[PDB]
């Protein structure tokens, strides 16, 4: 998969 | 005459303190253990994204720095749900140590 990315 | 190169950074380990908002920090966050890696193989947290005008760039945190720190809490190892937790969780001021190369 794309890497995981989380907003914060 | 010829130019000479200027003096030029090519690795360089920062500590930075955001200010946090009522939106947030102004950053996301890639990686970690047992997720895809932001970057080769390195599976360690990395700034995905900055706000502009937010208050990571106020602080001048940079799209690519390595986190390795956040108010005490080593990030060495840590999967990616444990470090958003640790940032969502870091209260008003979140003092972080970070690693960027050019």
């Amino acid at each position: 998969p794309a890497w995981d990315e989380t907003n914060l | 005459n010829l130019l000479i190169e200027p003096a030029r950074i090519e690795e360089e380990e920062l500590t930075l303190t955001i200010l946090r908002q009522t939106g947030g920090l102004g950053i996301s966050i890639a990686g970690g253990k047992g997720s895809t890696p932001y970057k080769g193989d390195d599976e360690g947290i990395f700034i995905s994204r900055v706000s502009e005008e937010g208050p990571a760039a106020r602080a001048g945190v940079r799209v690519g720095d390595k986190l390795l720190e956040v108010n005490g809490v080593a990030l060495q190892g840590a999967e990616h749900h444990e470090a958003v937790e640790a940032l969502r969780g870091a209260g008003t001021a979140v003092q972080m140590r970070v690693w960027r190369e050019r």
